[PDB]
């Protein structure tokens, strides 16, 4: 703490953002898709079960 | 996230506290010219057996 | 007292220091999350609750 070099409270607010930009991505992939299950990486099992159907 | 805790162990490890060395600094120099005036007056202790002459 | 080796006031003016830090984490934290309990850290209770329902 109270340094000059590491600077953990910057690394934290990174993941966070990194997790909202996450999100925000999956969020616009819908929008733009229209599907809540567009490709196997969101989930295989239904997503196979669709394809065969 | 796992390199993050590992950066931030390195910074706990060796970071120093730079505000308890601001205040180290300041008391170390006057505490040097203190020294220094000491030794000026320790090194004038010769001149007094000149005058009993 | 009005020594030159040590100085309490600073040490102490650097706690309240250090916790007016640790108060400006906290806030960042909630205001980069959302979220006034975002970890077991903050509470566990109410937190594996959230995690549970």
């Amino acid at each position: 703490l109270n340094s000059i070099n590491t600077n953990s409270g910057a690394l934290i607010a990174l993941q966070n953002l990194n997790s909202t930009n996450a999100e925000l991505t999956q969020v616009q992939q819908r929008i733009n898709t229209g599907k809540k299950i567009g490709s196997a990486k969101d989930n295989g099992a239904i997503w196979a079960t669709a394809k065969n159907q | 996230k796992l390199q993050d805790s590992l950066d931030a162990g390195v910074g706990n490890l060796v970071d120093a506290d730079l505000a308890k060395e601001s205040a180290k600094l300041q008391s170390l120099q006057t505490k040097q010219q203190l020294g220094v005036q000491a030794l000026s007056i320790a090194n004038q202790s010769s001149s007094s057996i000149l005058s009993l002459f």
